[PDB]
């Protein structure tokens, strides 16, 4: 998981 | 279309 | 704290709507919603920006004539706030023209190299919610790829279809952004291309 996820 | 990059994104 | 770029598309088209479905421009603010919020009734210490490309307006640094215009900056860099809450609920209307991404992408690019500086920040990302129905340059793409991967800028895609009743243009932006994706992360980074509907679906989970 990354980014807005993160 | 012509693009005129900032200077920093040419080094 | 990680800086994060909301690149929201507000042009003409984000407000058509296909048989009676949810107009992208509200499936995007849906989400853009729904991840602010959970910034700010968490305490977290991600600063977040957001750029706004469509708007008839033109407000941004690297505005010039027949350069980065219909680029509007409406959040720089900082803590989200409930006055951002009420702004992206009800003030942020879609506008009437259509801008050209790559421009957004780097007013985005240029919005956080230039307010990053010195202050330490352990990732920088940049999130683009769009329909892919507007027309863009290609100019000196490969110059915007390398300064992403040059200034370790990560990126991701909300789009309000998969990638498979598109429009001619639509179907040119979906081949661009998987061309992006690729040279960024090769297969992970084509995984980077979520739907609204998924999207909001992730962000409901702890």
């Amino acid at each position: 998981a990354k980014g807005l996820f993160m | 279309r012509k693009r005129i990059l900032p200077t920093w994104m040419l080094a | 704290k990680s800086a994060v770029v909301l690149c929201m598309d507000v042009g003409l088209a984000m407000s058509h709507s296909n048989q009676g479905k949810e107009s992208p421009f509200e499936q995007a603010k849906k989400v853009m919603m729904l991840f602010l919020q959970r910034q700010v009734f968490a305490e977290s210490k991600d600063e977040i920006a957001v750029v706004l490309y469509g708007t008839d307006t033109t407000d941004n640094a690297l505005a010039r004539e027949d350069q980065y215009e219909n680029i509007s900056v409406h959040r720089h860099l900082m803590l989200p706030d409930f006055d951002l809450l009420e702004q992206i609920e009800n003030v942020v209307e879609p506008g009437s023209v259509q801008a050209d991404f790559l421009d957004a992408l780097i007013v985005s690019m240029d919005l956080l190299q230039k307010e990053t500086l010195g202050k330490k920040y352990t990732r920088l990302h940049i999130a683009v919610f769009s329909d892919l129905s507007s027309p863009f340059s290609v100019d000196q793409l490969e110059v915007i790829i390398a300064n992403l991967k040059k200034a370790e800028i990560t990126l991701q895609f909300f789009l309000p279809f998969s990638v498979d009743g598109l429009s001619d243009q639509q179907k040119e932006g979906i081949e661009m952004v998987r061309k992006i994706m690729f040279s960024l992360d090769g297969e992970e980074g084509l995984s980077e291309v979520f739907t609204f509907r998924d999207a909001l679906e992730r962000l409901s989970i702890f």
